[PDB]
């Protein structure tokens, strides 16, 4: 929900400053930092194996 | 993937912590010509490999 | 005025704790287009310039 | 560092017990021409290696 709102905000901001491509780019979306509670060792081992 | 020979691209989406947008980003930038990308694509344990 | 002080002693900000717990985990780290690993220059510069 | 190929210099700072001043000291004296430093830089399990 907050990312939909943030994308709306950023598209509006791009529209204000020209940036016609950015204003109409509804496919772009914000990226959130990981909220998973996992140990460093497990995450690194899994991602290295992947 | 190693034993049954499943397509790894389809198995990327089943790994927790990776979304389909990230999968598409990986797909588009998998074979970039940048030196860093090529070294990471050919990364042996004892440093870069390949060319 | 003696049980009222006890009542004010028993009041604990639980709802504020819940709101703070959910706020601390919501953080935006980038704004990327579809199929791109790089942040969009314009929107992300606008995001950073506004703190 | 071995699998994902992260730059080891950046990973030095994340190891507990090592500060950024120690990281700078390691950076400055990594490739000293001293015989001891060169032997430690090329240290195989069965004694010094390299030249």
């Amino acid at each position: 929900t907050f990312g939909a709102a943030h994308n709306q905000v950023l598209r509006l901001a791009a529209h204000v400053e020209g940036d016609t491509e950015g204003a109409r780019d509804f496919t772009a979306s914000v990226s959130w930092q990981d909220t998973s509670v996992r140990s460093l060792a497990q995450a690194v081992d899994a991602y290295g194996k992947a | 993937a190693t034993m049954l020979g499943m397509p790894k691209e389809f198995l990327w989406g089943l790994i927790p912590g990776i979304t389909k947008t990230d999968v598409e980003a990986m797909r588009q930038h998998f074979n970039d010509d940048d030196e860093m990308t090529q070294m990471l694509l050919w990364w042996t344990p004892n440093g870069p490999g390949g060319e | 005025r003696e049980k009222r002080a006890l009542l004010k002693l028993a009041k604990t900000p639980w709802l504020g704790l819940v709101v703070t717990h959910f706020t601390q985990a919501l953080f935006v780290d980038g704004y990327r287009a579809e199929g791109s690993k790089e942040n969009a220059k314009g929107p992300w510069q606008t995001w950073n310039a506004n703190k």
